[PDB]
């Protein structure tokens, strides 16, 4: 826990996307998660 | 094609893209130029569904990508569709 | 986090992409940020849209012909 | 002015018009490739008005199309050599 | 297995930058995550040359005339 | 400033120079630190017109 990314996340609870830090964490890797299996998705398909 | 609306915001940026492009490449390309953002209005307004909804980005939306810009646009109760804004390329998150 | 990030997290780091928990946490910290500002740029300008006045019929052949005929004065 | 297409893209304009055709009609087909057509000739009268792109490819322009993006080169004249209509899902930036 | 670099000062600058904005930990943990930016870059920038090569290799690149095939396609659908 | 690079990072960076893309270790991450600069700062001039 990081100051920049503590403020970060408890801007964005206060906004009322979302409602626990855990959420906007999970959420994050997420995005990451996806955007990670997309990119080797492509990866593999022009080795292929 | 069947009636559409542009906000004033939607209007003045077509103003600048055409000064912007005239003062680049000349009268002829800003014609041609806005000529084919007007292609991709006009194939909206015959069918408002060719643009994708966009809900997650807000209720009642849908965007249709058109030359460099995006076309962002809600559909009126009577079935019209009204342009809110022209966004450049760059703004548009999918 | 819950299981199942748990073990992307451990995936990625025993893949040689990452090498702690922090660095893939933050990571997609900063890419949910980055979304996060793009989506609101987004908004803003869509909400500005709706706030500069009611929506009007274009004559697009009028607009087209008065910029060229202002240029060639 | 005058420009050329390749194999390829001209393939992709008939397979672009009858996917369009067969979700929404004749006219919705015609019209997106005029739309086309008129990036195209944006192209042809100015190649420079497509960013060049030498990190993707030595000797290639791009140009936005709407949900297309055209790449092309500029031939032994004046003319520009379309290779490929890529969806926009494909470009970079 | 493991290999240390100097950066220039315009770059340990901006590193300096993105420590002090807050966004990063230190000079390994931003390169890391250039390096992974132009990675993922680098296999789109393959999809995209892949496909022009396919588009030379295609054949000779020839006039078009969208008159002609609109108006064919226009009558074959009328068929 | 210095850093290190462990044996994954250095093993991309050296199938990018066998690739003929880039001459040099130093020209992959002058690229890569290129790319996110220009990302950062366009990201930073967004955050700075938004509040």
């Amino acid at each position: 826990l990081d100051e920049h990314y503590s403020a970060f996340i408890d801007g964005e609870i206060a906004a009322g996307r979302y409602r626990s830090a855990s959420e906007v964490i999970r959420s994050a890797l997420r995005l990451l998660e996806d955007r990670e299996t997309q990119l080797r998705a492509l990866r593999e398909a022009l080795e292929a | 094609s069947s009636r559409y609306l542009l906000s004033p915001a939607a209007q003045a940026h077509l103003e600048e893209i055409w000064d912007c492009t005239y003062d680049r490449w000349g009268v002829d390309q800003a014609e041609q130029y806005l000529r084919e953002l007007q292609h991709a209005i006009d194939r909206a307004a015959a069918n408002p569904r060719i643009g994708r909804a966009c809900d997650e980005i807000r209720p009642g939306y849908r965007k249709l990508s058109a030359g460099s810009h995006t076309l962002f646009y809600r559909v009126t109760g009577e079935g019209t569709i009204d342009v809110v804004r022209v966004l450049h390329q760059r703004m548009d998150v999918d």
